[PDB]
């Protein structure tokens, strides 16, 4: 492919990816809030039974976060980017890797609670 | 407020209204012309339609679907006993009657199939009201031609629980025939074959129409056959391709299989109007990108047995109706999977190049005909 041949058509794909990047940031914020809540439950005065109820409510929320990240991946998976759209391809790969790193963090939470 | 036509399907439902000399299929709150026949029970609420289907992966045990496979049946019915194995939700026996058992607002609750179906009907009613900006009370609700008295009555009960005045219950193949106006054609008795392949079921019905009297001559089909099976064959094909190219098995990674399956369902739809489809999935498994394509011909080979298999029911229904294939005046395609060119080709070739009735959206034809009948009864 040619050098410095950025095209208007690519801008359309890059805008789609930017909107997905922003949706990922919002989901990530939800993950950080869930992380804070989990710490709070652990450092709180809830007795065993109420602690379990609070961790299982937190579990449903972590399952919701995982699902949102999965829907983002399914959305990114609809993209077909020509080999010449190097910048879009780099952005798509980086975003998928970022989502997969957040999914691994969700998994650490989800498997540590409401067993 | 006018009268509506509602197609209550196993996996998807559809509502239509006849206005300004034309039938309007009504889009739901999410803009979809069809709504999942799903009801989900959560700690904080009850979800219906797209909202219920959208959280199925999160809450599989408490999300109900396929109520139509249980409605009006006894618990010991073979269909109830066989179908239970495939559902993530609990089905219990309440004095010979099946009930679906779920966790709802921190409590173990059970519902009769007509109650689950009434919730789906409530959603279809609400969908119509949101579009029309008028109250909707009257409706024509469709049922499969093989439904018995119990199943028909239980469907009517679902309408009544939902606050609907169920004007009439009509068979799904009758609704499909009505949409195409096959009862309005002048001449002798007309033999109509309805080929219905949608929502996970395959139903073939032969009807004879004469002076507006619809006679169901025969019914045949497969209880479990549809788009999910065709997607599965493409998933197998891709999993094998990934093993050949990378010597890695992605089958045990549920997320990798899901991303692949979602892409396959989309590629299959592209294959109904294009001869090739491409898929690009970054970091599918173990950081490996999977960029591939599939031709319509390969998709057809992967599904050869299933596609050819659809003619067995057609042959069975013809033999039960005591009719030669040349005695069939009209053929109607119903259900989303009838959009598959190979399925259309097999059916047209079996009927010696006869043209198929397919101009009406296959997913919408049953609701369309029910909306026509609801207008006539207004
Ligand atoms: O449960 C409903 C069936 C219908 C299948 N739809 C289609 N299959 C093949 N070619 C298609 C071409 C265009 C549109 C299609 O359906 C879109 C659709 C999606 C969801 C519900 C209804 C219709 C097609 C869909 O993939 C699913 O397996």
């Amino acid at each position: 492919g040619p050098l410095g041949s950025n095209s208007p058509q690519e801008e359309v794909e890059l805008k789609k990816l930017k909107h997905l990047e922003k949706s990922v940031e919002k989901i990530a914020d939800q993950l950080e809030e869930l992380n804070k809540e989990l710490t709070g439950i652990q450092q709180g005065f809830l007795p065993k039974d109420l602690q379990a109820e609070a961790l299982c409510k937190l579990d449903r929320r972590v399952k919701a976060t995982i699902e949102q990240f999965m829907k983002i991946l399914e959305e990114i998976d609809t993209l077909i980017l020509p080999e010449n759209f190097k910048d879009s391809r780099l952005k798509r790969k980086g975003l998928v890797k970022k989502v997969q790193a957040f999914l691994a963090e969700c998994d650490t939470v989800e498997q540590n609670i409401c067993q | 407020g006018p009268a509506v036509g509602i197609d209550l399907g196993t996996t998807y439902s559809c509502v239509g209204v006849f206005q300004h000399g034309k039938v309007e299929i009504i889009a739901n709150d999410q803009g979809n012309r069809t709504t999942p026949s799903y009801v989900a029970f959560t700690d904080t609420e009850r979800l219906i339609g797209d909202a219920a289907k959208n959280q199925v992966a999160m809450n599989p045990t408490n999300t109900v679907f396929d109520a139509k496979r249980l409605i009006g049946r006894r618990f010991d019915d073979a269909v109830v006993q066989s179908d239970m194995k495939h559902w993530p939700f609990m089905v219990v026996n309440d004095a010979g009657r099946p009930k679906v058992q779920v966790e709802y607002k921190g409590e173990t609750k059970s519902f009769y199939p007509e109650e689950v179906s009434s919730m789906v009907l409530t959603k279809m009613k609400e969908i119509a009201e949101a579009y029309l900006g008028k109250t909707v009370t009257n409706a024509v609700v469709t049922v499969p031609a093989y439904f018995n008295d119990s199943q028909r009555q239980a469907t009517k009960d679902a309408g009544t629980i939902a606050g609907l005045n169920v004007l009439r219950i009509i068979n799904e193949p009758t609704a499909a025939a009505i949409a195409y106006g096959l009862d309005k054609k002048v001449g002798a008795e007309r033999n109509v074959l309805i080929f219905d392949l949608g929502g996970g079921t395959f139903d073939v019905s032969i009807l004879t129409i004469e002076d507006g009297i619809f006679e169901v001559k025969s019914t045949a089909g497969d209880t479990h056959l549809g788009g999910e099976d065709f997607d599965n064959r493409m998933v197998n094909h891709f999993i094998a391709e990934f093993k050949r190219k990378h010597k890695k098995d992605i089958s045990e990674n549920k997320r990798a299989v899901r991303r692949l399956r979602t892409a396959c369902e989309r590629a299959k739809r592209t294959l109904s109007s294009s001869t090739q489809a491409s898929i690009e999935i970054d970091s599918l498994y173990e950081g490996i990108d999977f960029y591939t394509s599939i031709t319509r011909a390969r998709f057809e080979e992967l599904n050869a047995d299933l596609f050819r298999g659809t003619l067995d029911p057609v042959e069975k229904a013809l033999r039960d109706a005591k009719l030669d294939k040349s005695q069939i005046h009209d053929i109607v395609l119903v259900g989303g999977s009838t959009r598959i060119p190979k399925i259309q080709k097999l059916l047209q070739d079996f009927f010696n190049g006869k043209e198929l009735n397919k101009s009406i959206n296959p997913d919408e034809a049953v609701a369309y005909g029910a909306a026509v009948q609801a207008a006539i009864l207004s």
